[PDB]
């Protein structure tokens, strides 16, 4: 916890291509999605 | 399949 941003265990950075993609460490994933947003 | 499909690569190489 600290302010919130990236879902926990979530990296953020580019790929072979340069584009940042989002790889997640709960299944251990990489996964180019565009974090939604609850408010 | 509990993981998800990667498009782009770095993540496991490939």
């Amino acid at each position: 916890g600290s302010s919130s941003g990236l879902p926990p265990g979530w990296e953020e950075k580019q790929d072979d291509r340069g584009r940042s993609y989002y790889v997640d460490h709960n299944s251990k994933t990489t996964t180019w999605s565009k974090p939604t947003m609850q408010d | 399949a509990p993981l998800s499909p990667m498009s782009p690569p770095g993540y496991k190489l490939v």
